[PDB]
C-alpha cells in the first residue's frame, strides 16, 4: 500500500508550498533599524561550592532567592543564592540523576534519571525532615525533564520516544503523548501553563497541548540533537539548542523558522538555553566550557561568561531576571548579575 | 552583623558541609566497574558467581566493588554514555561459542570497536572474559572456526584457536599507549575470575595514584 | 698564630687565601642558575597550576625552604669576597645563620617526607594516607615547619660575631674540639634520612618489577626518575659529611692545640659546603617540571 | 505495521488545516514586546547597586 | 503525634540539686534547637535556657548564670536540665519548646506540656500596656505591643512573635516574625505595624478564644516577653 505514503508526501509538500507563500522578510530585515545592544560584560557575584561530581539540572525558585541543583554524588542540594547557605541536602535512592525541578508554591521538588522513575520530594513536614513523597513509574527509558504544573501534576520527559501528564495523587499516567521517533530530551510549559513544546533527538520539535493531548505543529530545520529548549517571555515564540552548534528562534504563529544564531568559531554543541525577562538577550551554554549571550533580534554576539572549567550543563534565570545561574561539570555552581 | 537566625542558619549550613564532606569521603573508597555484553555473551554467570540500570555488589580483600549492569536500557547509547566516565574498569563479556551464526562474534567485535575507541573512555581499562570455553571446544570438535573467519594455514586445536581469537579481539584497540586491555579465559574455579578482576582494579589504581602526584 | 678563644679552651680558626677566587663564582653561577629555575618554576606552580593535592603541597614547601637560602646567598657571597668579614650588623648575620639552618632542615624534612609518600602511593595502593584531605596535608607542613623552627631557635640568641681584629665573621662552622651537643645533628640531619630514601626507592623499585608493570615506558621513565632523585640527594650531601668525620677524627685523635695540622680541612671542609648548595638549586629541575 | 501510517496521515492532515499570519507581522510584535518590556530588565540595563541583591 | 513530655518536678527543699528530663518523640530530634522556658505561678512566661543542634551553642539568663546547664541525647531523645542552688524565686512551670532556624523556618512553633516545680521557703524591655479588655463574641480585637528599641534588622526582617496561651493549656505559636501565619492557625489573626509599635487584630473573635496573648522578641540573646494581655468573658 503505497497509496497513503503518496497522500503524506503530497501532504508535506502542501505544507512546505503553505510556509513558503506564507513568508515575505525576515526579522533581520525588521530589526536592522534597532540600535545595537552594546557589550554586555557580568561579574561572578557568588559562588555555590557544596556539589563532590558532575552537576547535570538545577532549577530557580519562584521567590528568586531559592535554587535547587542536582549532581552524580546522589545528592539535591537547596541553596540560599543570596547568602549561598545551605536548606537541605536530600540523598537520592539512584545516583544517577539527569534533571530536577521546583514547584511554583515550594512545597515540592522531583528528580529523576536513569532509573526510569520520578521521584518527588516534599519539603515541608511537621516532622522536619525531607522525605520522598511519591515516585512515579511508568516509563521505559530514561528520564531527560520534568516541569511541574501545580502542586498536584507534573509533566516528564523520557527517552522512550513518549511524554506523560501525571497526578501526583493517584499516581497513574493522567495522559501520553505519543508522535516522536527518537529520545526526547527538552521540555519547557508555556506561560500559561496551556500548552508546552518537545525537543528530540529526531531533530525536530513538536507542541503538545496539555488539555487533551495531541500534537498541533511540527517544526523541523536542524540537523542533529536538540538538547535543551526554552519559551520566549510573550509564550508565542520559542528557541532551540542542538548538536550543530547552532541555536533557532521559532515561531508558533507563524507556523516557519524565524532566524538562527550561529558563529564560525563555535563548532560544539549547545546543553541548555534561557531568556531574558525581556526577552532581549537569548543566553546559551556551549561545551566551549563557555556560556555566550546573543542580542535576539539582531543575532549579533553580545558578552561571553567563561568562568567554568568543563562543559557547562546547566543554565538558569531568575523570575525577575536579576540574575543568571551557571552550573559546569565541574562541582562549582555560579551566579552572574 | 548577623542576627541570631542567621547565626543559627549559618550553623546548620556548617552541618550541612560537614555531613556532604564526610559523605563523599565514604563514596570515594570504592571501586566501580561497568560491565558489558552482548546479551546471551554470559553476562548472567559472572554476576551470579557472586527497570532501568541494575547495580550489583559485593567484598573482596577488604575492597568494596560496585558493577552496574545497563541491561535493558534499549535507546541510544551516546546521549548516556558519558555519565560513566571515571570508572575504574570496563568489563567485556563475549562468548567463545557464537561463531556460528546469526554473526554474533562479528556483532560482539563490533561493540567492542566502537566501546574501546571512543572518547570518554580515552584512559580506562577494559577487562575481557571469553567465556563458554566448553561449549566452543564441543563446536571445534567437529566444526572448524574457517566459518566465522575465513583464514589459517595454522590448524584447528582449541589453543590455537583460542590464542587467534584473543588476538584479534586485542588488535581492534587502538591507543595502545594510553589504554591497555587484560584478557582472561573464564574457569568454574571459584576464585579465579574474582582475583583476576581484583589484580586489574588495583593495577588500574597504582597508575592513578602515580598519575597524581605526578611522578608518571 | 691562629688561635682564638670561642667560648672553651680554644677554635684554630682560619680565612685561606685562596678563599676569594674559589667560593664566589660557584656561589654566583649557583645564584643565577637558581633564580633561572626557581622563578619559571614558582610561576607555574602558582599561575599555571590545577587545584592544590597534598603532594603539590609538599612540593611547595620544599620550594619555599629551598628559595629561603636564595634570599640568603648575597650575604654568603659578601663575606666570601671579603675574607670571612661582616659589617652588616649583629641582628643581620644572626638572621642569615637562622635562615641557613632553617633551609637545610626544611628541604631536607620535606624530602623525605616525599619519598615516604611516593613509597606508600606504590607499595600500599588501598591504604588510608593515599587520599588525604588538603587540610590534613596544611596541618602535617605545618607541624614539620614548627618542629623546624624549634630545633633551629637556639642560633637566634647568642650574639655570634666575635673579635678577630679586622674581622667579626658569623660563621657556624668552626675546627672547635667543643662536643657534640648542638653537633652531631650535621651527621643525624643526613643519615637517618638517607636510610629512608634509600629504603623507600627500593621497595618501590622492586614491586614495580615484582608485579610486571615494567612494560609502559612511563613507569620506567618513574624508575629512572625515582633513581635520579636518590643519586643527587646521595652526592649533593656526602662531601661535607666525610670532610666533618675526617676534622672529627682528627680531634679526637689530636687535640686542638696544634692548629698547623688543620691547614686544608678548612678549606676542603667549606668548598664541600658550598657543594651541599647544589641540591637545593636542583631541587626546582628535578621534581618539578622535569616530572611528567 | 500499517496503523501507524494511517495515524500519521491523519496527523498530517490535522497539521495541514492551520492558519499562518506574516512573518514581518510576527517580526513586528516580537520587536514591539522587547521596546515595550526593556524597561524592566536588569540584565539588560545594569541596576545601580543600592537596590542591586548580589553586592560586589 | 509530636507529643513532648517533660518530667522532674515536686518540692525541693533550697539548696537542692533537681534535674528536669523531657523526652520528644515523634520528630528529628537531632536538627531542631531546644530551649528551656519558666512561667511564674502568677506571672508571665520568662526564657531560661537554650541548646543549638549539635550543641554547639548554649545560651543562658542572667538570672540563672552559673546554676543552670542544658545537655541533649540525640541517641534516645531526651533533653536534661539541671538546677543547682535552687533559691525562693525558682518555683515555676518549665516548657520544653523545639526551635528549627532557616531560610523561611518558623521557631517556637510547638511547645511542650509543663513540669511543676515549687522551693519552700541593655536588655530590649518589651511593654503590653493594658492587662484586661472585656470582649464578645463577634466582635473584632486588637492587642497593642511596644518594645524599646527597633526590631527592624538590615536585611529587613522583624524578629517578633505573637503567642495565644488558653485556660489551662500550654502556650501556641500564633504569628511569628510579626507578620507570617503559623500552621494551623485560622485566618482571623492578623499581625502588623512598624518598628517599636505592634498590632494582633482578632476579626470575627468567638469563643475558644480567651485566654492570655504575649509578644516576644528573637533580636538578640536574652529573649525578652512582655506582661501578657488578658481576655475575659
Amino acid at each position: 500500500l503505497d497509496q497513503l505514503r503518496q497522500e503524506a508526501e503530497q501532504l508535506k509538500n502542501q505544507i512546505r508550498d503553505a510556509r513558503k507563500a506564507c513568508a515575505d522578510a525576515t526579522l533581520s530585515q525588521i530589526t536592522n533599524n534597532i540600535d545595537p545592544v552594546g557589550r554586555i560584560q557580568m561579574r561572578t557575584r557568588r559562588t555555590l561550592r557544596g556539589h563532590l561530581a558532575k552537576i547535570y539540572a538545577m532549577h530557580w525558585g519562584t521567590d528568586s532567592r531559592l535554587l535547587v541543583s542536582a549532581s552524580q554524588d546522589g545528592k539535591l542540594i537547596i541553596w540560599d543564592s543570596y547568602t549561598t547557605n545551605k536548606v537541605h541536602a536530600i540523598p537520592l535512592r539512584s545516583s544517577w540523576v539527569m534533571t530536577c525541578a521546583y514547584a511554583p508554591s515550594g512545597n515540592y521538588v522531583a528528580c529523576g534519571g536513569l532509573d526510569n522513575i520520578c521521584s518527588i520530594y516534599n519539603l515541608k513536614t511537621r516532622e522536619g525532615n525531607v522525605r520522598v513523597s511519591r515516585e512515579l513509574a511508568g516509563h521505559t527509558g530514561y528520564l531527560s525533564c520534568c516541569r511541574f504544573l501545580d502542586d498536584n501534576q507534573i509533566v516528564t520527559s523520557s527517552g522512550d520516544t513518549t511524554c506523560a501528564l501525571w497526578d501526583i495523587e493517584t499516581g497513574q499516567q493522567t495522559t501520553t503523548f505519543t508522535g516522536h521517533t527518537g529520545d526526547v530530551m527538552s521540555l519547557s510549559l508555556a506561560p500559561d501553563t496551556r500548552l508546552f513544546v518537545s525537543g528530540a533527538c529526531d531533530a525536530s520539535a513538536k507542541l503538545w497541548d496539555v488539555r487533551e493531548g495531541m500534537c498541533r505543529q511540527t517544526f523541523t530545520g536542524h540537523e542533529s540533537d536538540i538538547n535543551a529548549i526554552c519559551f520566549f517571555p510573550n509564550g508565542n515564540a520559542f528557541a532551540t539548542g542542538s548538536d550543530d552548534a547552532t541555536c533557532r528562534l521559532f515561531d508558533l504563529r507563524a507556523d516557519q523558522e524565524l532566524m538562527t544564531y550561529s558563529h564560525d568559531n563555535i563548532i560544539c554543541g549547545i546543553t541548555s538555553v534561557s531568556f531574558s525577562k525581556s526577552g532581549r538577550l537569548l543566553l546559551a551554554g556551549y561545551d566551549d566550557f563557555n556560556c555566550n549571550v546573543w542580542d535576539a533580534l539582531k543575532a549579533d554576539r553580545a558578552g561571553v561568561l567563561a568562568g567554568h572549567d568543563n562543559r557547562v550543563s546547566c543554565l538558569g534565570v531568575t523570575d525577575d531576571g536579576m540574575a543568571v545561574a551557571t552550573g559546569s561539570w565541574d562541582s562549582f555552581l555560579k551566579i552572574w548579575n | 552583623t548577623l542576627s541570631a537566625e542567621d547565626k543559627a542558619a549559618v550553623e546548620r549550613s556548617k552541618m550541612i558541609d560537614r555531613n556532604l564532606r564526610e559523605d563523599g569521603e565514604k563514596a570515594a573508597r570504592e571501586v566501580k566497574l561497568l560491565l558489558l555484553g552482548a546479551g546471551e555473551s554470559g553476562k548472567s554467570t559472572i554476576v551470579k558467581q557472586m527497570t532501568g540500570i541494575v547495580e550489583t555488589h559485593f567484598t573482596f580483600k577488604d575492597l568494596h566493588f560496585k558493577m552496574f549492569d545497563v541491561g535493558a536500557q534499549r535507546s541510544e547509547r551516546k546521549k548516556w554514555i558519558h555519565c560513566f566516565e571515571g570508572v575504574t574498569a570496563i568489563i567485556f563479556c563475549v562468548a567463545l561459542s557464537d561463531y556460528d551464526l546469526v554473526n554474533r562474534m562479528h556483532e560482539s567485535m563490533k561493540l567492542f570497536d566502537s566501546i574501546c575507541n571512543n572518547k570518554w573512555f580515552t584512559d580506562t581499562s577494559i577487562i575481557l572474559f571469553l567465556n563458554k570455553k566448553d561449549l566452543f571446544e564441543e563446536k571445534i570438535k567437529k566444526s572448524p572456526l574457517t566459518i566465522c573467519y575465513p583464514e589459517y594455514a595454522g590448524s584447528n586445536t582449541y589453543e590455537e584457536a583460542a590464542a587467534y581469537i584473543q588476538c584479534q579481539f586485542e588488535d581492534l584497540n587502538k591507543r595502545k599507549d594510553t589504554k591497555e586491555i587484560y584478557t582472561h579465559f573464564t574457569c568454574s574455579t571459584d576464585t579465579k575470575n574474582v582475583q583476576f578482576v581484583f589484580d586489574a582494579v588495583t593495577d588500574v589504581i597504582i597508575k592513578n595514584n602515580l598519575k597524581d602526584c605526578g611522578l608518571f | 698564630d691562629h688561635f682564638l678563644e670561642i667560648d672553651k679552651k680554644n677554635c684554630c680558626v682560619f680565612r685561606d687565601d685562596f678563599i676569594v677566587k674559589v667560593l664566589p663564582p660557584v656561589l654566583g653561577l649557583e645564584f643565577i642558575f637558581g633564580l633561572l629555575g626557581n622563578g619559571l618554576a614558582l610561576w607555574i606552580f602558582c599561575f599555571h597550576l590545577k587545584s592544590w593535592k597534598s603532594s603539590r603541597i609538599f612540593l611547595f614547601n620544599l620550594a619555599v625552604a629551598d628559595f629561603l637560602l636564595i634570599i640568603c646567598l648575597p650575604f654568603l657571597m659578601d663575606n666570601y669576597v671579603r675574607r670571612w668579614d661582616w659589617k652588616f650588623g649583629d641582628i643581620p648575620c644572626r638572621l642569615m645563620l637562622f635562615m641557613l639552618a632553617m633551609n637545610r632542615q626544611g628541604s631536607i624534612i620535606f624530602l623525605t617526607v616525599v619519598a615516604v609518600d611516593r613509597y606508600f602511593r606504590v607499595v600500599h595502593p588501598h591504604h588510608a594516607l593515599n587520599k588525604i584531605s588538603n587540610r590534613t596535608a596544611a596541618i602535617i607542613s605545618c607541624l614539620l615547619w614548627g618542629i623546624t623552627i624549634g630545633l633551629t631557635v637556639h642560633l637566634l640568641k647568642k650574639k655570634m660575631p666575635i673579635q678577630n681584629g679586622g674581622a667579626n665573621l658569623c660563621s657556624s662552622f668552626s675546627i672547635c674540639h667543643t662536643f657534640q651537643w648542638h653537633e652531631a645533628m650535621f651527621l643525624l640531619e643526613f643519615f637517618l634520612p638517607l636510610g629512608i630514601i634509600l629504603f623507600c626507592s627500593a621497595r618501590i623499585i622492586w614491586s614495580l618489577r615484582q608485579r610486571q608493570m615494567d612494560r609502559h615506558a612511563k613507569i620506567k621513565r618513574a624508575i629512572t626518575f625515582i633513581m635520579v632523585v636518590a643519586i643527587v640527594f646521595v652526592i649533593c650531601f656526602l662531601p661535607s659529611v666525610v670532610v666533618r668525620i675526617r676534622i672529627f677524627w682528627l680531634l679526637h685523635t689530636s687535640g686542638t692545640q696544634n692548629c698547623e695540622v688543620y691547614r686544608s680541612v678548612d678549606l676542603a671542609f667549606f668548598i664541600t659546603l658550598s657543594f651541599t648548595y647544589m641540591n637545593s638549586m636542583l631541587d626546582p629541575v628535578v621534581y618539578y617540571f622535569s616530572s611528567p | 505495521s500499517i496503523a501507524q501510517a494511517r495515524k500519521l496521515v491523519e496527523q498530517l492532515k490535522m497539521e495541514a488545516n492551520i492558519d499562518r499570519i506574516k512573518v514581518s507581522k510576527a517580526a513586528a510584535d516580537l520587536m514591539a514586546y522587547c521596546e515595550a518590556h526593556a524597561k524592566e530588565d536588569p540584565l539588560l540595563t545594569p541596576v545601580p547597586a543600592s537596590e542591586n541583591p548580589f553586592r560586589e | 503525634d509530636v507529643q513532648l513530655v517533660e518530667s522532674g518536678g515536686g518540692l525541693v527543699q533550697p539548696g537542692g540539686s533537681r534535674k528536669l528530663s523531657c523526652s520528644a518523640s515523634g520528630f528529628a530530634f537531632s536538627s531542631f534547637g531546644m530551649h528551656w522556658v519558666r512561667q511564674a505561678p502568677e506571672k508571665g512566661l520568662e526564657w531560661v535556657a537554650y541548646i543549638s543542634s549539635g550543641s554547639g551553642t548554649i545560651y543562658y539568663a542572667d538570672t540563672v548564670k552559673g546554676r543552670f546547664t542544658i545537655s541533649r541525647d540525640d541517641p534516645k531523645n531526651t533533653l536534661f536540665l539541671q538546677m543547682t542552688s535552687l533559691r525562693s524565686e525558682d518555683t515555676a512551670m518549665y516548657y520544653c519548646v523545639r526551635s528549627i532556624y532557616y531560610y523561611g523556618s518558623s521557631p517556637f512553633d510547638f511547645w511542650g506540656q509543663g513540669t511543676t516545680l515549687t522551693v519552700s521557703s541593655s536588655d530590649i524591655v518589651m511593654t503590653q500596656a493594658t492587662s484586661s479588655v472585656p470582649v464578645t463574641p463577634g466582635e473584632s480585637v486588637s492587642i497593642s505591643c511596644r518594645s524599646s528599641k527597633s526590631l527592624l534588622h538590615s536585611n529587613g526582617n522583624t524578629y517578633l512573635y505573637w503567642f495565644l496561651q488558653r485556660p489551662g493549656q500550654s502556650p501556641q505559636l500564633l504569628i511569628y516574625r510579626m507578620s507570617n501565619l503559623a500552621s494551623g492557625v485560622p485566618d482571623r489573626f492578623s499581625g502588623s505595624g512598624s518598628g517599636t509599635a505592634f498590632t494582633l487584630t482578632i476579626s470575627r473573635l468567638e469563643a475558644e478564644d480567651v485566654g492570655v496573648y504575649y509578644c516576644m522578641q528573637h533580636l538578640e540573646y536574652p529573649l525578652t516577653f512582655g506582661a501578657g494581655t488578658k481576655l475575659e468573658l
